[PDB]
């Protein structure tokens, strides 16, 4: 494995005097017997953390905003290939359309608890 | 053979005389783990002082190399009043 300054990383324990499993953090010093990351906490302090190398692995989170730019650069592409509005902007879920379900190959059976 | 005569205070037994210091009880190393389950032995086996570097944080150059350090720097304070009550 390899690390570098300023890497995002999430800790992670492979009950050891302390429960700070699971919060993220970006590294800010490294050495041979482990790796720093500072760790924001409650007005908020700046609290260095250092880490074995062994309870921690590399944060996947900002790899999604690095993917959607990508995307947002190939459907802008896309857009100037063709004349519409690139639509690119992330939207809400919104409410399913109706649709006329058929009950020929599906008759509504009761259940009407047996209990069993 | 003389007699093992040669017995030395070593600078300490004579200021526990002057105080209320006592010896220690002997009892046993072992001593309870805080928050865990099971016991563990202060010396002679898997020590709680050492477990400071086997911790996967220290909230804190490694911190780990400073107790370490620390502890060779004690272990060679011995030494060297042992050593000087050799002198002796």
């Amino acid at each position: 494995k390899v690390y570098k300054v300023g890497d995002i990383v999430d800790i992670k324990a492979n009950m050891p005097h302390k429960f700070y499993q699971g919060k993220t953090g970006v590294v800010y010093n490294v050495t041979k017997s482990s790796v720093g990351v500072i760790i924001n906490k409650m007005r908020y302090l700046e609290k260095r953390l250092n880490l074995r190398v062994e309870h921690i692995k590399h944060s996947k989170c900002r790899q999604e905003f690095l993917e959607r730019v990508k995307a947002n650069a190939a459907k802008r592409a896309e857009a100037k290939a063709q004349g519409v509005a690139v639509q690119l902007k992330r939207q809400p879920a919104q409410p399913r359309e109706s649709r006329i379900v058929s009950t020929e190959g599906n008759v509504p059976q009761t259940l009407a608890p047996v209990p069993y | 053979k003389p007699l093992p005569k040669a017995k030395a205070m070593t600078k300490w037994e004579k200021f526990a005389a002057k105080k209320g210091i006592k010896p220690k009880e002997r009892a046993g190393k072992m001593i309870y783990d805080e928050a865990s389950g099971e016991w563990v032995p202060k010396w002679g086996y898997k020590g709680a002082n050492k477990k400071l570097d086997d911790q996967w944080l220290v909230e804190v150059i490694d911190p780990r190399t400073l107790n370490r350090a620390e502890r060779k720097r004690l272990v060679k304070k011995n030494e060297k009043q042992q050593r000087r009550n050799m002198k002796n």
